[PDB]
């Protein structure tokens, strides 16, 4: 920040719930704690323009964690192929994906 | 007004900024642009007149929408890799949008259809909070994002606003429809050089700031608004034309004042970052910005338009003119030269 | 005299109890001589998506004697 | 077996209601020294539902001056919403719980309005105009305190939901620790309900069928339907939120048995008041309800922020 | 661009006690007293380890434990409690303060037996 | 799903309780029972003129307090927190300058009704 | 004192109302402050256990609670009965 | 989630596009500038809400005070544009190009 | 039911399409309350009872003052507004067939995945709780009290600084 007042008294004013894995209500977790802490570890004191090329692992997975976009097309192509491949056959569901099942 | 009122409303506005200063979060951040909208309108609206009500109209509308196109990129960007910061990695047409709305926020490139005239029809106090304070926040919106800016669109609106704060100045008789058009010429300076070097937008920012405030300052004095009515000024205060004469052919930035300062190392900044034929055409326009302070400082200062002889009780009746705000304001800045690496 | 008032108010007075008494009556009947278990939390909608789970699909059902 | 239950809430009220508008009209008038209906059946038993079969035989005016769709969907909204407010009141175990049981209310209770405004804003009329802009200004006084009135009864009790109520009142009734909230909700349980000593909206003697001059029978009915369905709700909370009868679980027809005998009070509580008392001039009832009962209001807004904290009474998040 | 290796159908096959919670929330105050020391280290591998597929032979106790803790309820005391979760699963959301008289009922033919 | 099946139903007995009050009356209209009312003469204007009511400062402290009674309701969750005392102090707070938002505006007649 | 003394006697006589409503706004935040049980509520509320108490691993350490829930050791709060 | 908020973000743009096309009246600007901030309050909750970051669900009504606060100062202009001219169409302020 | 929030966002869409046509605004404000109740019901979709019921509680004494001004300002002789020209309603049936257009167009460039109406319905929670208790929101709109007390203060000084904004205005 610009005119930094915060740090210079070192309250948090409000910098402790900028991102996701910041301090839940009472305990509960934002659904991505695992992926934002590797991610935000990784670029400390390595700042910017270095935490943009080699942290990338830790973004990319991150980037899937939260928009989870490739479990879609993983999970698209899925029925796109069953969708296809049943309609001229050759698939019989079981009976724990049509209903039927032994629930636990 | 009532104190109670007064001290309320002088306070939102010293929260605007303030609060835009000092927090990280884009909502916090954002809302610190509203205190600045919230608190304004009041004070455009003290004659409640056919002027002031259309300016606040003007300004509102016109600037609330931006509030929205601001907070748009903030939740495409609470979506994006959630938090409430623009990272590093964050899509183009959020910030394009953002920075478009920014533009909207102070008036650059088409966005300053809307700033003389809300600068017009007011008074001259609520001409110098715009056009310095108000100004601040957004910037604050746009220090922060130091890099990660389009280098492309950040220019184009600079000098269209270049273009249109010289070409526009030149008509504009009343000195209020002027000076918005100053505003918006010098902006093409703080917003261009935003991505090289931004310590030299918080630079020309404090010295336009000291720049204007003398005149709006100097025009409060006479509330004279006209070109007609700032001329008989050797009649009233002839002790003032000194200044305005280096304060205008210094805003107008000639090497020996300070105001060439900003416009002179930022362009080492440009020519520093292999951008040799952007800096030209700004340059060559900053100089018909001063063909209306040129003509401008005639009508005042070096030819004695004809005066009126009911002014003979204008010699008569003592004014007092502010202290510490004007003699430091205006030696501060046109003798300030010398001292530019301390500046930068 | 004032007392004509009742039919009034006694036939209004077997007309609120009906949707108290037969709201209980028609859960009882449809969820097992039970209450209808209503779930505020995320909690016990867990229990009877279990206790779905060890049965035919009602869920008012099945306990001890199993092992 | 849910249809059945449907059947069995919404013909036990609308049943109800047909005779709230015969009871309106006779103990107003041994009040008046005058008997009601004793004719059309034994003792007027069966005056409305000639009034009802009456109404729906004559001309619906469609007036050549509206707007012939919020003409026809506001009498739809009426009739839907104060029917449709009955649907999580809990007789002890109620055909829908919520978690947000209350908010419902307040939030349904407010499209109560949109009825009365679009009404009468479609009606091309002077005397319907007035009607939902005496709206306007009425739900401006009260709703402020509808919530706050309303909150610091929730707020030493836990969550909004009014399934709580039957166990925070196991043992006592809320009307004694907040008799001044019970006070101000029995008035704003009578600007909601814009039938009441303070009328202002359907004004016979300013603003002559106010929101419902140019109503015809047709459509005239679902107004009285929701009018007369509204005000056993409003007495029907205060027979949850302050007076709390005894639910004791295994004869749960013990609490709804006692919530009939103080809701018929209240129902009929509501019956003394058009019976004796003028209306406000419509500047004072904002003038009585901004200066005297919204900071009352809020003074004990606080006072039972700091009744718990103060000792322990932290209501419980179940 | 990697595999998830987990395990297969038969290696998290368990004996289920296929019981209800409303008889499952009456013994939980006898379940948290015994049968902790096998559920605590559980959960001290799940808090520690994050993975279901590398605490999974701690599930099989707890699976294991709380069988042991019903089979001395079938055989000891097991009409009184009985008895107890048959009332407590009449309420609508199980709760203890109806079912008072039968608790003590069964605390004292298990503070004897057991 | 279990509302859905409530409330589509209250819009169909009102929806089927129209059809059947439009339908089944035997109308007649014709011309000057549809045209507008006022008590018995032509209506001299429009009905649908600028209304130029005298509240209007009330309905904007009001669209003020709906935020703010929004801003007070989740307070049955926030005794739940552990801390209790900024809770405390901080609904001070809130009521408190309210009031005073409220006492300004009493006095500077806000509440008054223009005339 | 009479003139500021009296001067409440009008103003309960007329306007009864700003007086309640002055007076228990002075009156709510001070009476916490001269409590004996105001302590209890950040305590009370403190006591919930909402999530699951996570147990530590026994090194060598730490002689509180051992494995076992029933053991004289660690917060037992006998204060919340027998308030 | 991916189907409302491109659903979302077209309904934000929708009421961008008509609070830059005027039709004869201020008040119905202001009103489009009501729906432009609900489907950013409904775009930062859900976001707010299937994250499960409950911790910035102090958000979506922070952003909300300032719709009704941003709406007073709007609608009390309206009273000063009214008291000039009695009939609020924006064609009628045009005197400050003068 | 899979097409059930797709269906409450296309009708929010249109609830906010016609808003922006500028009818009267009466017919705008009635074009709020109808989208400000479906956006009860999509935050309600995906969780929260709260908030969704808390834009249906604002802006219903937000249009209530809306239904009040347009009375005594913003109202003409004749409304004019949806079917009283050719204009709007040319650009309001041109603007859904324009929706049912794009969104069944890059549903053929399903590679983006804007919309997957193959894939629909089966990605809108994520993973949420199951066994788990204190949860639901407003647990954290009431972090204003605990650990977030500056969107309180900050919120709070725009309504006491409202309320003398707005009479000065008016004055
Ligand atoms: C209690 C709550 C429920 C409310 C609903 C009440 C249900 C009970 C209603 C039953 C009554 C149904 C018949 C009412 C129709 C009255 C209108 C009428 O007189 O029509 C006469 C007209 C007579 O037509 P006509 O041949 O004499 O000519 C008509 C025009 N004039 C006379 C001017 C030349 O038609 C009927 O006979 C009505 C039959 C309707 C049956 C439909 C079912
Ligand atoms: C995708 C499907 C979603 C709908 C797409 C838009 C098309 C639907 C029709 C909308 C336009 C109709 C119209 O012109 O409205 C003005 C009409 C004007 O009619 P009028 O009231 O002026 O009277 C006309 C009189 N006659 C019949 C003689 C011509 O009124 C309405 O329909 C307003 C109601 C809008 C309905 C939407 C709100 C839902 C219900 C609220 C609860
Ligand atoms: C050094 C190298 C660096 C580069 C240097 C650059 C050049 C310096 C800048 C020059 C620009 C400023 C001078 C131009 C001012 C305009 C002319 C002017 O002000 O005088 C006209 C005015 C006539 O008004 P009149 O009513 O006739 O009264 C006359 C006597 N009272 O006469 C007046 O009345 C005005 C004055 C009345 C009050 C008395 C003050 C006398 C002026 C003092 C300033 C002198 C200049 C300062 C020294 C030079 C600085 C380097
Ligand atoms: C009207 C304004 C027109 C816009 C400006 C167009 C000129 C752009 C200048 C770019 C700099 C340049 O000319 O060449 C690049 C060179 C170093 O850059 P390089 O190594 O080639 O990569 O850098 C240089 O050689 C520096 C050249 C200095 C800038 C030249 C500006 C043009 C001056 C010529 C006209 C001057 C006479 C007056 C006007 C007459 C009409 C043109
Ligand atoms: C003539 C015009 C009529 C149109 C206007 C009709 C207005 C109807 C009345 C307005 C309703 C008020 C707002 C309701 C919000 C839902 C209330 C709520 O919060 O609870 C919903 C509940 C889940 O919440 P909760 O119980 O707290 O979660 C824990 C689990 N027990 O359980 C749920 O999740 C259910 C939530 C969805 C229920 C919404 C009901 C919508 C009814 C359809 C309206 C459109 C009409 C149909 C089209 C006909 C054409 C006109
Ligand atoms: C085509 C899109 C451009 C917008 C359509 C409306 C045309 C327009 O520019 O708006 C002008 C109108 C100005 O107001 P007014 O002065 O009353 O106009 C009188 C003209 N005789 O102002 C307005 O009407 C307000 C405009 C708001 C429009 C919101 C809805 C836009 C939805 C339609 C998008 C275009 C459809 C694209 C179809 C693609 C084909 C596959």
């Amino acid at each position: 920040p610009f005119l930094d007042i915060q740090k210079k008294l070192g309250i948090s004013l409000d910098r402790h719930f900028m991102f996701l894995s910041a301090e839940q209500p009472y305990k509960n977790a934002a659904r991505c704690h695992a992926f934002e802490k590797e991610w935000i570890e990784c670029a400390h004191g390595i700042g910017g323009t270095r935490a943009k090329k080699e942290c990338k692992i830790e973004f990319d997975d991150f980037e899937e964690c939260l928009l989870r976009y490739k479990t879609m097309r993983r999970m698209h192509d899925i029925k796109k192929q069953r969708e296809k491949l049943m309609k001229e056959g050759k698939y019989t569901p079981p009976p724990h994906h049509s209903g039927r099942e032994e629930p636990r | 007004m009532n104190p109670i009122t007064l001290a309320i409303i002088y306070f939102t506005i010293f929260l605007g900024p303030v609060i835009t200063m000092s927090s990280t979060n884009l909502m916090l951040m954002w809302v610190g642009l509203e205190f600045s909208l919230l608190a304004i309108i009041p004070m455009l609206i003290n004659k409640k007149n056919p002027r002031s009500t259309e300016a606040a109209t003007k300004y509102f509308v016109t600037q609330a929408t931006a509030s929205m196109i601001i907070l748009l990129a903030i939740v495409l960007n609470y979506k994006q890799l959630g938090t409430w910061m623009f990272q590093q990695q964050t899509n183009g047409l959020i910030l394009n949008m953002t920075l478009m709305a920014l533009s909207m926020k102070l008036g650059l490139a088409p966005f300053h259809f809307w700033l003389p005239e809300v600068t017009q029809g007011i008074p001259l106090h609520m001409g110098l909070i715009l056009l310095t304070w108000q100004k601040i926040a957004p910037l604050s919106i746009l220090i922060q994002i130091y890099p990660l800016l389009n280098s492309t669109i950040i220019l184009m609106l600079a000098i269209t606003s270049i273009f249109m704060g010289a070409w526009g100045g030149l008509n504009q008789t009343q000195m209020r429809k002027i000076m918005a058009y100053s505003s918006i010429a010098h902006m093409g300076w703080m917003l261009a050089i935003l991505p090289y070097n931004p310590s030299l937008t918080l630079l020309n920012l404090m010295i336009y700031i000291i720049l204007t405030a003398p005149m709006f300052m100097a025009l409060m004095l006479n509330n004279s608004m006209t070109i007609n009515s700032i001329s008989l000024l050797w009649n009233k205060t002839p002790a003032m034309l000194t200044m305005i004469s280096l304060m205008l052919l210094s805003l107008g930035g000639l090497p020996p004042l300070t105001g060439f300062l900003p416009k002179w190392i930022i362009i080492t900044e440009l020519m520093k970052n292999n951008c040799l034929i952007m800096a030209t055409l700004m340059a060559m326009m900053a100089l018909l910005n001063l063909f209306f302070y040129t003509r401008l400082i005639y009508s005042t200062s070096l030819t004695m338009f004809p005066t009126n002889n009911n002014s003979k009780m204008m010699t008569h009746q003592t004014k007092t003119k502010p202290n510490l705000m004007f003699s430091t304001l205006a030696i501060m800045s046109t003798m300030t030269l010398p001292l530019a690496p301390q500046l930068i | 005299m004032w007392f004509e008032i009742l039919p009034g108010l006694a036939i209004m007075g077997v007309c609120l109890v009906i949707p108290g008494v037969s709201t209980a009556y028609i859960h009882k009947f449809t969820n097992g001589g039970k209450e209808k278990r209503v779930a505020r939390v995320q909690y016990q909608w867990y229990l009877m998506e279990r206790d779905r789970r060890i049965s035919g699909v009602n869920r008012y059902y099945v306990s001890k004697g199993l092992e | 077996m849910f249809f059945i239950n449907i059947l069995t809430l919404l013909v036990p009220i609308l049943i109800a209601m047909a005779f709230l508008t015969l009871v309106e009209r006779k103990i107003l008038g041994y009040m008046q020294l005058r008997k009601g209906p004793n004719i059309v059946g034994p003792y007027g038993i069966l005056q409305p539902f000639a009034d009802a079969m009456k109404l729906f035989m004559k001309e619906p005016m469609r007036p050549l001056t509206t707007s012939m769709s919020l003409f026809i969907i506001a009498p739809t909204l009426s009739l839907t919403l104060a029917l449709s407010l009955w649907v999580p009141l809990p007789m002890p175990h109620p055909l829908i719980n919520l978690n947000l049981g209350i908010l419902f209310i307040l939030a349904t209770s407010s499209l109560s309005v949109y009825s009365i405004l679009w009404s009468g804003w479609a009606s091309n009329s002077k005397y319907s105009l007035f009607g939902a802009l005496r709206a306007v200004a009425q739900t401006i006084s009260y709703e402020v305190t509808m919530a706050i009135i309303l909150l610091s009864v929730l707020l030493m009790n836990g969550s909004y939901s009014l399934q709580t109520l039957i166990t925070t009142q196991e043992h006592m009734w809320l009307l004694l620790p907040a008799w001044p909230m019970a006070m101000m909700w029995f008035i704003s349980t009578l600007a909601e309900t814009n039938r009441a000593p303070f009328d202002l909206t359907e004004g016979e003697s300013e603003l002559v069928s106010g929101f419902n001059v140019e109503y015809a029978a047709g459509p005239f009915a679902l107004f009285f339907m929701a009018e007369y369905t509204n005000i056993i709700l409003m007495n029907a909370l205060t027979t949850i939120i302050f007076l709390g009868p005894l639910y004791y679980i295994n004869l749960p027809e013990l609490y709804s048995t006692n919530f009939m005998m103080e809701a018929l009070l209240l129902s009929s509580t509501f019956l003394w008041i058009r019976a004796s008392y003028p209306r406000f001039r419509y500047d004072q009832l904002m003038h009585l309800l901004w200066k005297n009962f919204l900071p009352l209001t809020l003074a004990l807004c606080m006072w039972h922020i700091s009744l718990p904290i103060f000792t322990a009474g932290v209501p419980p998040y179940m | 661009p990697g595999i998830v290796e987990l395990p297969t159908l038969e290696e998290l096959k368990v004996e289920e006690v296929k019981v209800s919670s409303a008889v499952l929330k009456a013994a939980a105050h006898h379940y948290g007293a015994q049968c902790d020391k096998t559920n605590k280290e559980f959960m001290l591998c799940r808090w520690e380890e994050k993975d279901p597929r590398r605490c999974l032979k701690e599930g099989k106790l707890v699976n294991g434990c709380a069988l042991n803790f019903f089979r001395q309820i079938k055989s000891h005391c097991a009409e009184p409690f009985t008895e107890y979760w048959t009332c407590l699963d009449y309420s609508n959301m199980q709760l203890f303060r109806h079912c008072r008289q039968q608790q003590a009922k069964f605390d004292q033919c298990v503070l004897d037996k057991l | 799903m279990n509302l859905y099946t409530v409330i589509f139903i209250n819009i169909l007995l009102s929806l089927t309780l129209i059809l059947v009050a439009f339908w089944l009356p035997q109308m007649n209209l014709y011309s000057e029972k549809a045209n507008p009312y006022e008590c018995g003469f032509d209506p001299t204007s429009s009905a649908r003129l600028p209304f130029s009511m005298k509240f209007f400062l009330v309905a904007i402290t009001f669209l003020l307090f709906d935020l703010e009674i929004a801003l007070l309701l989740p307070l049955p969750w926030a005794i739940q927190t552990i801390k209790t005392s900024t809770m405390m102090i901080m609904a001070f707070i809130l009521v408190t300058i309210l009031s005073l938002g409220l006492a300004y505006e009493w006095t500077q007649k806000g509440l008054e009704w223009t005339e | 004192a009479g003139r500021i003394s009296a001067f409440l006697k009008n103003a309960w006589a007329k306007e009864p109302v700003l007086v309640v409503s002055f007076s228990v706004w002075g009156l709510a935040i001070i009476m916490p402050m001269i409590s004996p049980y105001t302590k209890y509520a950040s305590m009370i509320n403190k006591a919930t256990p909402y999530n699951y108490p996570v147990p530590v691993r026994d090194d060598g350490n730490m002689p509180d609670v051992p494995s076992h829930p029933q053991d004289p050791l660690g917060p037992s709060l006998d204060w919340l009965k027998n308030l | 989630m991916p189907s409302t908020f491109f659903n979302l973000t077209m309904a934000f743009s929708l009421s961008l596009l008509g609070t830059l096309m005027f039709r004869s009246h201020l008040m119905s600007t202001l009103l489009c500038l009501e729906g432009m901030v609900l489907s950013l309050f409904i775009m930062t909750s859900v976001t707010s809400l299937n994250s499960n970051s409950m911790s910035s669900m102090p958000i979506p009504i922070t952003i909300l005070v300032f719709a009704a606060c941003e709406a007073a100062v709007g609608l009390a202009l309206l009273v000063k544009v009214s008291n000039t001219y009695g009939t609020d169409y924006v064609q009628n302020l045009n005197l400050l190009q003068c | 039911m899979n097409n059930y929030i797709f269906v409450l966002s296309s009708l929010f869409l249109v609830g906010c399409l016609g808003l922006a046509l500028k009818p009267s605004p009466i017919y705008g404000g009635l074009g709020l309350i109808v989208s400000g109740f479906v956006g009860c019901l999509m935050v309600l979709g995906f969780g929260g009872s709260f908030l969704g019921l808390m834009v249906f509680l604002i802006y219903l004494g937000g249009m209530l003052v809306v239904f009040g001004y347009t009375t005594a300002m913003a109202t003409e002789e004749y409304p004019e507004t949806w079917g009283s020209n050719w204009l709007i309603l040319g650009f309001l049936v041109l603007g859904v067939i324009m929706e049912v257009f794009l969104i069944c167009v890059l549903n053929y460039y399903d590679e983006v995945g804007v919309i997957n109406l193959d894939g629909l319905g089966d990605w809108l929670m994520y993973e949420v709780d199951d066994v788990g208790v204190m949860l639901e929101g407003g647990i954290g709109v009431a972090a204003m009290y605990s650990c977030a007390t500056w969107m309180m203060v900050v919120a709070g000084w725009s309504l006491f600084a409202g309320i003398f904004i707005i009479i000065e205005i008016t004055r």
